[PDB]
């Protein structure tokens, strides 16, 4: 039982070490993407009102 | 509004006042049938109340852990409270009175231990974060002693053991039909209260096999009897707060079917003079 | 004011993109208010997509009452040349209220609250002109320019009932009319339900046949999940009595409702609305607080945006159902749940 | 006029919760009428504490009724009562009597009102 | 220490999405930022555009 | 309530009574004869002389009986002979 | 025309029969709400049952429709029909589970639907 | 209504009260002054106060105040000497 628990012990750092890492990893493409984004808006409102 | 809606309305009060009425007979009759079952229960513990005076504070004296006033570093409650609701304000009332009590004891850091009798009171204090360690529910109208051996056994367990320095039980206290009052009073260690055998001095018993082992059990079925009287006569007072409860919410459906009467009215001739003006000044 | 304008004007907006036109007669407002609703038109990009008909409350009584026949005029140009349109009669209750007024001044016999008879006759015949019509009449009026289209008229006339009363004249003549109704009510309305669309009492004739495959499917069980809720309903104020195999129902019924609130002029395509509603269909819902269910379906609509375009790229467009696609669902769902947050 | 887009958030998020609270105290009072306030869950007890005490803060006293009332009148800046109103619906003036929101201007007035009774 | 592990990666997730949760937060005002710029240069633009 | 005020009584039948299958479902209490026993021949007058209002009575009894199980027998007896008569 | 002397005692009965358990059915739901299941009595939980099979019996798809639902239709002879609920009611198929009777038509297509749920 | 709209103030005599020997029967917080207490003497305005809004209070607190009560001593003496005025 000692290796089949320390088993767990040693590796659930690394899982969930990588999904602590995967979360990140999503939640900065997504203020990229916003960031992206907001210039795309910047450009489409602008060329909208100048239309106007 | 408009007639038809108002009488509508009238009409499903007037119900409602027949529902809270039978209750309130209901209840009428529980009580007296609960009460009755309250006073069958005085002479078991009377007399065993009795034996204890000659055995225990005799001229005599024992070593018991449950008859010594030991140090306070923490303390039990047995709460009673009902199994159903339209109990007026009864249940909050006793937590309030719990909740305030326990609190000057926790402000001299004293930790706390509660054992559930009926389920609203489970509710309360699992919202409430109480250390609910046992309980029972669902004895509804018919409490037993059998039911109750669970979680006084546990207390009394748990007060052997040293865990516990002190031993309550809060419940309401049946006096009048209408008036009850909730209590929270002390069982362990056992109360100093009379009952004096210094008049008994002219006989002692043959005690087979010996006087401890019997004292103790002796104790233990005390404690346990004294938590059945109290759950009996919570449930007393739970119906008697209920009768008077439903009389009270009777006498305001009474109230507000006269207040929608003459909205009623008022709609009813208003719709006959509406209806009236249009046809005759139609014509011509 | 319990948002029969602020309905039909994203009913409006939403066509931005659809082919459908989009028509807006307004009878009887003031025109401080029109102007309003034309620069929130213009706002978002809808107005480019639509006209506006205008009987402002200070013009006279005949341009108030035939205001609505000029829209249906106007759309019906484009049904009988096999284009889709949307018609939207603000305030029918006041086009009743200038064709009275013009009936008493001719001194025409009142009927009922003095409304002449024929003003049942009145809106019949400005109604049954929303229509769906088969391509061979549009090939005849066409005179065989247009093949294989079939034109459309849909209507969404709007009226304004006293202290919640349908028992009235012209609410109880329009409701007998119609295919449909949704009640708005001011209840909901307080309690912060937006829409405050009553599901127990709105209906529509049409039904499931006008729906997506896909919602058509998942709405079944939404019907469903709100009537026991309103069947249940009654026991909230004796709530902490009942007994957890009704308790399951009675918080399933509060979620989904909760679920149902949206902001306004804020639409979704059906890719995002069929998404939710699956979520809530199939569980996932059970645990989530009903403080946060807001915040849970924002976190939900936004992941999917960026992480499975395709997938809503392909419901959207098609609208289909199949048990790939649900799993597919069923696969956002999971990820979702566990490797994000709201 | 009241949208996010135009009062701001906070400003349309509090007049909103007000709105709820009072609404659902208007739910009750059927209940409460009947059976009293006694058969009600210990949650909605604390909904009636609260609009009860909403009710109140809604009132204020005015510089043009002096005559009917002797106390001087006052006057309330937004920013003022925004936060006011999101104190009493957050339960961070959820110890005060009902008494002490009555007839009172900022929130701080009522906080002393409650000292004197 | 199967605890250990128990805990700490439990607290290590937390602390990941609270990160994504503020990550997010700079996200939503940067658009605030660069979109109300885009309409400030949009109405100072048409309004002397069409002045002109 | 033209009509009721011309007569000399009514007899109601109550649509609750006749869908449970009491048929003819005449409502006592409600309905009344205003000439009384003077109509009716003695032996009726004799027999008759109770039913009206202990049935009166028991239809409220028996509305009151189901919220109420372990009834005192003394209106027992009562719910009993007034189902009989019914 | 629902009378005996018409429809026949066999048919009369049938139709009183299901009016009954309904009619109870209608009692015993504000007891389960309250209690849940376990409360009720053998013949109580039993009656709850044959209620439910029932209300699910009474069910039918039409061959109009058949657009809507996309299901065939069918049509039940009031021979099948009395024969039907009268099995129900006297218990003949407890054995199946509810679902086999939603929307069924005919009392044999229940006993075959069971198979395949 | 149309009346109360053109007059000054309004003296609302209640008819509950009235019956309960409180004579008159002078209903407080619905009656009032438009006026204001510019009409009074001086005296009579320094004694009298806001004590109209004192005895309305005093009379909805008794709404509340009878089948229980809370704050039960401060709320006391205020029922006292609402009770003892009037
Ligand atoms: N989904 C929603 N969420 C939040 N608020 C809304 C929503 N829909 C409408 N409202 C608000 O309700 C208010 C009334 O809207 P609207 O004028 O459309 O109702 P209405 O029935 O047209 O009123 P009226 O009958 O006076 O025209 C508006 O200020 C709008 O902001
Ligand atoms: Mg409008």
């Amino acid at each position: 039982d000692l290796d089949l628990a320390k088993a767990s012990a040693t590796d659930q750092l690394k899982k969930a070490k990588a999904e602590a890492q995967v979360i990140i990893e999503q939640a900065n493409k997504r203020r990229s993407q916003i960031l992206d984004e907001a210039k795309a808006e910047a450009e489409q409102e602008r060329t909208k009102i100048v239309a106007q | 509004a408009g007639a038809k809606d108002i009488r509508s309305k009238i009409a499903s009060v007037q119900n409602t006042q027949k529902i809270t009425k039978a209750m309130e007979m209901v209840a009428a009759s529980k009580m007296r049938k609960s009460q009755d079952r309250m006073a069958a229960s005085r002479p078991y513990a009377e007399t065993m109340r009795k034996v204890i005076g000659h055995l225990a504070h005799g001229n005599l004296e024992y070593k018991h852990p449950y008859l010594e006033d030991r140090d306070v570093k923490r303390v039990g409650y047995l709460v009673v409270s009902t199994d159903r609701g339209l109990a007026g304000g009864l249940n909050i009332n006793l937590f309030k009175k719990l909740l305030a009590e326990m609190k000057t004891w926790t402000d001299k850091g004293v930790q706390a231990d509660l054992a559930m009798i009926g389920s609203k009171g489970v509710s309360f204090f699992n919202s409430v974060g109480g250390n609910v360690v046992a309980q029972v529910t669902g004895m509804g109208d018919n409490p037993s002693l059998s039911e109750l051996i669970g979680p006084v056994k546990v207390m009394l367990q748990a007060y052997d053991e040293g865990r516990l320095d002190k031993l309550y039980i809060v419940s309401n206290k049946f006096i009048n039909t209408m008036s009850q009052v909730p209590t929270i009073s002390q069982l362990l260690p056992l109360p100093a209260s009379d009952d004096d055998d210094l008049k008994h001095k002219s006989w002692d018993y043959l005690y087979e096999p010996d006087p401890k082992a019997l004292l103790d059990t002796l104790l233990r079925r005390y404690v346990e009897s004294q938590v059945y009287q109290g759950v009996v006569e919570n449930l007393a007072s739970e119906q008697a707060a209920r009768m008077v409860a439903m009389k009270a919410a009777t006498d305001n459906g009474g109230s507000l079917i006269k207040e929608l009467q003459l909205v009623y009215n008022k709609a009813r001739q208003a719709s006959i003079t509406q209806e009236l003006t249009e046809i005759v000044s139609g014509a011509a | 004011q319990t948002g029969k304008t602020a309905l039909a004007i994203d009913a409006i907006i939403n066509q931005r993109d659809s082919g459908i036109k989009c028509i807006y007669v307004a009878i009887g407002q003031k025109a401080s208010t029109i102007s309003n609703v034309v620069r929130k038109l213009e706002e978002h990009g809808a107005l480019a997509n639509t006209i506006v008909v205008v009987a402002t409350a200070s013009e006279s009584a005949a341009l108030q009452y035939l205001a609505p026949y000029a829209g249906c005029a106007m759309g019906e140009y484009f049904r009988d040349r096999g284009e889709d349109a949307l018609i939207i009669y603000d305030d029918l209750s006041k086009q009743a209220v200038a064709y009275r007024q013009i009936s008493l001044l001719l001194r025409r016999p009142p009927g009922r609250e003095a409304f002449p008879g024929d003003v049942f006759y009145l809106h019949s015949r400005l109604l049954e002109r929303a229509a769906r019509v088969n391509a061979e009449y549009v090939e005849a009026f066409t005179k065989g320019e247009v093949k294989g289209k079939t034109g459309s008229l849909t209507a969404l006339p709007i009226i304004e009932t006293q202290a919640g009363d349908v028992s009235a004249f012209v609410p109880t003549n329009v409701i007998s009319i119609t295919d449909g109704q949704i009640f708005l009510e001011t209840n909901l309305f307080n309690a912060g339900i937006r829409p405050a669309v009553n599901p127990g009492i709105s209906v529509s004739r049409v039904g499931g046949a006008a729906q997506t495959k896909i919602m058509k499917k998942l709405s079944g069980g939404i019907r469903t999940a709100l009537a026991q809720y309103r069947e249940l309903a009654a026991f909230s104020q004796f709530a902490s009595d009942l007994d957890d195999a009704t308790r399951k129902q009675l918080d399933h019924g509060q979620k989904v409702t909760e679920l149902l609130k949206q902001k306004q002029y804020a639409p979704m395509s059906v890719a995002q609305q069929s998404l939710v509603l699956f979520a809530a269909e199939r569980g996932y819902l059970a645990d989530v607080e009903l403080s946060k269910i807001g915040s849970f379906e924002a976190a939900l609509l936004a992941y999917v945006d960026r992480d499975h375009a395709p997938l809503m790229q392909e419901i959207n467009q098609t609208g289909g159902y199949n048990d790939e696609i649900e799993g597919k669902l069923k696969g956002i769902l999971d990820s979702f749940k566990a490797t994000q947050s709201w | 006029q009241l949208d996010p887009l135009v009062v701001g958030q906070e400003h349309y998020d509090t007049a909103r919760g007000v709105q709820s609270i009072l609404q659902r105290y208007q739910e009750l009072k059927d209940i409460i009428a009947i059976l009293g306030m006694d058969e009600l869950s210990e949650e909605d007890k604390l909904v009636v504490a609260r609009a009860r005490k909403i009710q109140r803060f809604l009132s204020q006293p005015f510089f043009v009724a002096e005559v009917f009332t002797g106390s001087p009148g006052k006057y309330v800046s937004l920013k003022d009562t925004i936060r006011g109103f999101k104190g009493i619906m957050e339960g961070e003036y959820d110890h005060l009597p009902e008494q002490a929101f009555y007839m009172v201007g900022s929130i701080e007035e009522a906080v002393e009102k409650a000292k004197k009774l």
